[PDB]
This record gives structure tokens, sequence and C-alpha cells, in this order.
């Protein structure tokens, strides 16, 4: 069981890791749109 | 097999003396072995936690005690584990599961109520777990004269010893106290001849270091020795009083391995100090211990014949 404050570290980590995954995968359908 | 063979190894002794009673054939071991043959607390969950160390370490330590106790507590623990691990789940994942689920972190009517019955729950398991004269002595001069035997108390004469006692009565009565007649130089010479080393009052003296007269290793054999004797007299007596017939095919018994016992190991033992020629008689006990052995069962042989005749 992890401390709160490492779970809440963590859990910004994958914040971050989740919101960059989604800005990725904006770009990647934006630049697919545009090849279309 | 296994099992007797590793109570030999905790006991090398035993092992010693089991190879000097069965290998030896002095007795079998079946005759051996024949002389040789928690609570429950409504803590174990809320004391158990989840151990963390200094740098992020679960240190679990699945102790069987309190997953034993779980499973006594909680069947359904026991189920899950049985139906899930290894096979649907390792049982490491199990015990983490089960730290994650929300059967454990159980922390609003509804939480309230959930609390309460899961309280009662484990209050009821925990009980079902629980389940599975005037005395008037007649001669008191006995105590008078108790184990003391019948001491010499001889008694004096006729009424003369009142004379006696009258002599005295007038001896004592003009006396005067006496400094020099107390003692002489002749008598306290004689008192310090008594008192002196050596003397009649000063018997005996210092002793023979019989320690050194018996080699260590011999002093451990006579322990070993003394030991297997003991546990043999043991059975003997054991048996006493005899009053089935099986205790005396038993006694014979006993006697043969006490006789193959003294042929096997006393014997060689003896000829130990024999050839090494010591002095002391550390045999003659052993010897004596096993005559009176001897003597008695003759004598209960005996006794036995003429309740025959």
């Amino acid at each position: 069981i992890e401390t709160p404050e490492q779970a809440k570290t963590r859990e910004r980590s994958e914040k971050i890791k989740l919101e960059f995954e989604t800005y990725l995968r904006r770009a990647m359908k934006r630049f697919n749109k545009g090849v279309h | 097999l296994e099992e007797k063979n590793r109570m030999l190894q905790e006991d090398p002794v035993l092992f010693q003396l089991y190879k000097d009673l069965v290998v030896s054939q002095v007795i079998s071991a079946e005759e051996f072995w024949a002389n040789r043959l928690v609570g429950i607390s409504a803590a174990f969950l809320a004391d158990v936690r989840p151990q963390t160390d200094g740098c992020n370490g679960l240190r679990y330590n699945l102790t069987s005690d309190i997953i034993e106790s779980i499973f006594r507590t909680y069947p359904a623990v026991k189920m899950k584990y049985a139906e899930n691990v290894p096979h649907n789940m390792t049982e490491k994942e199990f015990w983490t599961r089960f730290f994650q689920s929300h059967y454990f972190h159980r922390d609003k009517e509804n939480s309230n109520a959930a609390i309460i019955k899961r309280f009662n729950h484990h209050s009821a398991m925990v009980l079902a777990a629980g389940l599975r004269i005037a005395l008037n002595l007649k001669k008191s001069d006995r105590y008078y004269h108790g184990p003391t035997p019948i001491q010499s108390l001889q008694y004096a004469t006729s009424q003369d010893i009142i004379n006696s006692f009258q002599s005295i009565r007038q001896e004592m009565e003009a006396y005067t106290p006496k400094l020099t007649q107390v003692l002489s130089s002749s008598a306290a010479s004689s008192t310090i001849t008594a008192l002196s080393p050596g003397g009649a009052l000063m018997q005996g003296g210092t002793q023979q270091a019989i320690n050194q007269m018996v080699p260590n290793d011999i002093q451990s054999e006579l322990k070993h020795l003394y030991v297997a004797v003991g546990e043999l007299l043991r059975h003997f007596w054991s048996c006493f009083p005899v009053n089935t017939p099986f205790l005396e095919e038993k006694v014979v018994k006993m006697k043969s391995n006490l006789e193959r016992f003294q042929v096997t190991k006393l014997c060689p033992f003896q000829e130990k100090i024999r050839r090494q020629y010591l002095s002391t008689n550390l045999v003659s006990h052993i010897e004596e211990m096993l005559q009176t052995a001897y003597n008695k069962l003759h004598t209960w042989q005996s006794r036995r014949l003429m309740k025959k005749t």
C-alpha cells in the first residue's frame, strides 16, 4: 500500500501521461484528416 | 521409518542408546519403541497490518498462523483460496486482492449498516469458532514416640535417688565460684590433642582425587551405561507388582535384555577398567543394582512357586 503522498504523485504522473497521450491522439487524428 | 529416524537425530545419546540396545541384538526395535510410546481472538484482523518498511517495502510475512486464524474465522476466505489459488490467481495475488478489496477496507447510512452487519457477522463467526471429612484420632501417644524406636530410658532405684537428689541439693546449696579449678594445663593439652588434626575427634582428612583416576571418556561412558541401566530397571519395576501373566513374560524379557547388556557393553567397559587397572569400583554399584534386580525377580519366582505348591 503506497503512502498517500506517493499515491498522489503517482496519480499526477498518470494524469499527465494520459493528457499527453490524448494530445498525441488529437495530433494524429488531425494529421490523418489532413492527409485524407 | 523417516519419522522414527528423525527422533534419533534429535537425541544422539538416544541413537547411541538405540545402537547399544537394538543393533547389538540386546533388545528388539519393537520393544525399544514400545517403551518410547490454540485460542481464537477478535484481533486477528485489527492487529494484523500490512508491514511497510522504511523505503517502499511490503513485508507481508504471510505466516500460517494468521492465515489459519482467518480461515477458521472466515470460511469465505478459505473457499476463495481453495477455488482460486493457484489456478485462477496466485496466493500472493489473492492476498493483494484481499488487501485491496472493499471487504477488508470497509470504510452514509448504508455504510453504517454495512459496518454494523459486518461487525455482527464477525462476532458470530468468533463465537461459532470458539465452539470447535471430620477426623478424630485414637492413639495420640504415637506422635509422642513416632518413628523413634524405644530408647533405653533406664530408671533409677528406690527412694535413695531422692537422697542423691538431696546430696546435690545440699552440695550446691553452699556454692562458691571457682576459677583455677575450672581447667588445667594437662586438661588443655589433652583437649588440644583430641582436637589436633588427625586426632580422635579429627577423623579422616584429605581424600583422593577420584576425578583424575576416572578418565573423562570413561566418565561419559559410565553416565551413558547408567542411563541405559536406569531405563531397563525402570521398565523392569514398572511391571511390578506382578498381577497378570503378561507381566511375568515382560519381566523375563527385561532380565534377558539386562543380561545381554551386561555381556555386550558392561564387560568390555569392565575390561576397559581392568586394562587400565582402575582401582575405583565404579562397576560395583552397577553390579550391585543388577544383582538386586536378579534377587528380587528370583525371590518373586520362588513366592509364586510356593503359591503354586
